[PDB]
C-alpha cells in the first residue's frame, strides 16, 4: 500500500477492496487446513469479483436499457470503461442508432483512445477538444459524465473539465446523469478543487502535440532554464451536485441527493 | 370632425396600418381644417382633443405615445425662422408621408432585419403583433427554412385566429400550454415577442403572462427578443414588478358572490424587467443596448 502511495495516489474502491481483504483475513482461523483454506478463499474472492464488478456492470446496463429512449444521441468524456461497454452493447447487441460524441483534453489521450476503440467496433464518433463544446450543442439531447469516485455530500470527484460540461448542460436545456458501481461510494467528504489534488509531472504539454513518444528539438523545455517559469496542471477536479441528479448502482434506482442511503444497507 | 370617428372607420382590414401611423394621420386631418397658421387656437386645442381621446379609451395604450410623437414632430417643424406659410404647408403634408414611411420601415424590417430565424431555430412567440406575422410571411416567401411555436391564447380565443393565420402559408405548427412552459424548453430555441408598448425603464408592456416566460428564458440562458414596428414607446414608467398604468384591475381580488362568475377576470396585461433585451428589431437600423432611453432623452432634451 505504501509503495502504491509512493508511486501515485489511489482510489476509494481500492481502499474498500483492501478493507474487504482484511476482513477476510480476520475471518479464517489459522488452525484450519492450509490447502483447504485458500482453495475456498480464492473461490470466494472470485465470487466477490463477479458480484461487486461484473454483476454491477450488468445492473447498470439493465438500468440504462429501461431508461434510454428509442435510439439516442449520446455524449461522454474520458475513459469510463463501463460506459464504453454499454455503448458497444447498444451498437451491436440490442442494435440501435448511436450518434456518440466524445470530448478529450491535451494532457491525456483517453478520449482519442475511446474513439479509436469505437471505430474498431464500427461506431460513428464525434471528436472534440477544449476550445469549444457548444458548437455541437447549438441538437445534443442526452449526456453521461466521466466517473471516478463519489462522496457522502452528493458531489463527484472526477477527471478534467467534466464540471464545465455539467455547467453547460445545466445552462442549456437538460441536466446530466451518471451511473456507477455500488462499491464506488465513500464515507469521506469534500467540496472544492483545492482539497485533494492528483498530480503527475508537468511534461504532457512539453512535447508539441501529436503523439506521446517523439523526442524533438525546438523551444519548449523551460522549467528552470529561463528567468522564473512554472508549468503546473491538475488531473482530478470537483464535479457539482445540483446537476448530476441521477445515480444508478447495485440498488438500481435513486438520486445523488440521497448521498449515503445505501451505506447502511451495503 | 373627430379622431374617434376616424379610428372607428378602420376595423376589419388594417393589418397593414401601424398603430400611431393611422392615429397620426387622423390628427393631421383634424389639424388641416381649422386654420393651422396660428398657435394659440391650435396646439392647445390639439392637446384637448388628445386628452378627450385618452378619456374615451376602452383598452388601448399606444395612442398617447403616437400623440406625443406627433407633438414632437410639430415642435421640430417650426425652427426655420423664415415664414409661417411654408412651414404650415410642410406640416399639412407630413401625415400621409409619415404613413407611407411606415410601410417602407416595415419592408426594411422584413428584408434586412430577418436573420434571427434561418437555421431552423424554433421560435417561441406569444402575443399577436402584425410586424411579427409580416416577418413570418416574408421568411416563408424567402424560403428561409423555419418552424413555429405558439402558446395557446385562451382569455378570448385569439389562439384559434392565430392558428388560422398560420394555415394560409401552409406550415405545421403546435399548441402549447402556459403552465407546461417549464416542461418544454428542450427543442425550441429562443423566445420572441409581439407586444403592446415599449417601456421607459427598458422592459415590455405585454399581455396575459410574460414574467414567468422571461424567468424561464433567464434560467435557460436562451436570449429574449422583441419584434415590433418601432414607434410604440409609451410615456409610462414601470417602477416596480407589479405597478403600471393599466386598462383593468391589478390581480382583482373577488368576493364569493354568485355561482361560477367572478373568476374569468384574468390579468390579461403583464410585464418583465429591463435586463432581458439582448436585441430589439428597430426600423432606424438594428439598435438596442440602451436605445429607447436614448430616444427618450433626445425627445425631452434631458
Amino acid at each position: 500500500i505504501d509503495l502504491l502511495k509512493k508511486a501515485r495516489p489511489l482510489s476509494v474502491t481500492m481502499g474498500n477492496a483492501i478493507r474487504w481483504l482484511k476482513q477476510e483475513i480476520s475471518l479464517i482461523d489459522p488452525s484450519t487446513p492450509d490447502k483447504a483454506a485458500k482453495k475456498d478463499l480464492c473461490e470466494k474472492i472470485g465470487q466477490f469479483a463477479k458480484e461487486k464488478i461484473e454483476l454491477a456492470d450488468q445492473l447498470i446496463i439493465d438500468n440504462a436499457s429501461t431508461q434510454i429512449e428509442e435510439s439516442t444521441t449520446i455524449v461522454t468524456y474520458g475513459s469510463s470503461k463501463v460506459l464504453t461497454e454499454l455503448l458497444l452493447h447498444n451498437a451491436i447487441s440490442l442494435k440501435k442508432n448511436i450518434k456518440v460524441i466524445v470530448v478529450d483534453s491535451r494532457p491525456l489521450f483517453e478520449g482519442r483512445k475511446m474513439a479509436e476503440t469505437l471505430r474498431n467496433a464500427g461506431v460513428n464518433v464525434m471528436y472534440a477538444l477544449i476550445t469549444s463544446l457548444d458548437t455541437i450543442f447549438n441538437d445534443v439531447d442526452y449526456v453521461f459524465l466521466g466517473a471516478h469516485s463519489i462522496l457522502s455530500n452528493g458531489f463527484l470527484y472526477s477527471r478534467a473539465g467534466t464540471a464545465m460540461l455539467a455547467m453547460s448542460a445545466k445552462r442549456r436545456n437538460i441536466p446530466v446523469l451518471v451511473c456507477c458501481e455500488s462499491l464506488k461510494f465513500s464515507q469521506r467528504v469534500q467540496l472544492d478543487s483545492v482539497t485533494f489534488n492528483e498530480l503527475a509531472d508537468p511534461n504532457d504539454l512539453v512535447n508539441i502535440d501529436y503523439e506521446n513518444p517523439v523526442e524533438r528539438r525546438g523551444n519548449k523545455g523551460a522549467l528552470l532554464n529561463q528567468f522564473i517559469k512554472e508549468r503546473k496542471f491538475e488531473k482530478k477536479k470537483l464535479a457539482m451536485e445540483n446537476k448530476p441528479k441521477g445515480n444508478k448502482i447495485g440498488g438500481k434506482k435513486g438520486s445523488e441527493g440521497e448521498s449515503k442511503d445505501a451505506s447502511n444497507e451495503e | 370632425f373627430n379622431i374617434t370617428e376616424t379610428y372607428l372607420r378602420f376595423l376589419e382590414e388594417d393589418t397593414e396600418m401601424t398603430m400611431p401611423i393611422a392615429a397620426i394621420e387622423a390628427l393631421v386631418t383634424l389639424l388641416r381644417i381649422k386654420t393651422p397658421e396660428t398657435a394659440a387656437e391650435m396646439i392647445n386645442t390639439i392637446k384637448s382633443s388628445t386628452e378627450e381621446l385618452i378619456k374615451s379609451i376602452p383598452n388601448s395604450v399606444s395612442l398617447r405615445a403616437g400623440c406625443d410623437i406627433f407633438m414632437r414632430f410639430v415642435l421640430r417643424n417650426l425652427h426655420l425662422y423664415g415664414d409661417w406659410e411654408n412651414c404650415k404647408q410642410h406640416l399639412i403634408e407630413n401625415g400621409q408621408l409619415f404613413v407611407s414611411r411606415a410601410k417602407k420601415s416595415r419592408n426594411k424590417i422584413a428584408e434586412i432585419g430577418v436573420d434571427f430565424i434561418a437555421d431552423d431555430d424554433i421560435i417561441l412567440v406569444h402575443g399577436y403583433s402584425r410586424a411579427v406575422f409580416s416577418l413570418l410571411n416574408h421568411a416563408a416567401n424567402k424560403f428561409i427554412r423555419f418552424r413555429c411555436v405558439v402558446t395557446e391564447s385562451r382569455p378570448s380565443k385569439q389562439g384559434n385566429q392565430l392558428y388560422t393565420l398560420l394555415e394560409q402559408k401552409g406550415i405545421p405548427v403546435t399548441l402549447i400550454v402556459d403552465s407546461a412552459v417549464g416542461a418544454v424548453i428542450d427543442k425550441v430555441d429562443k423566445v420572441f415577442v409581439g407586444a403592446e408598448g415599449v417601456a421607459e425603464s427598458g422592459g415590455i408592456i405585454n399581455l396575459v403572462g410574460t414574467y414567468s416566460v422571461g424567468v424561464l428564458a433567464h434560467n435557460a440562458r436562451k436570449p429574449f427578443y422583441v419584434v415590433t414596428e418601432s414607434h410604440k414607446f409609451v410615456r409610462m414608467f414601470p417602477l416596480s414588478s407589479d405597478d403600471l398604468p393599466m386598462a383593468g384591475p391589478p390581480l382583482d381580488f373577488t368576493r364569493r358572490t354568485d355561482d361560477l362568475e367572478d373568476a374569468l377576470r384574468g390579468p390579461t396585461i403583464d410585464y418583465t424587467a429591463q435586463e432581458y433585451i439582448t436585441a430589439l428589431i428597430t426600423d432606424l437600423g438594428v439598435l438596442t443596448p440602451s436605445a429607447v432611453s436614448e430616444e427618450l432623452i433626445k425627445m425631452w432634451y434631458d
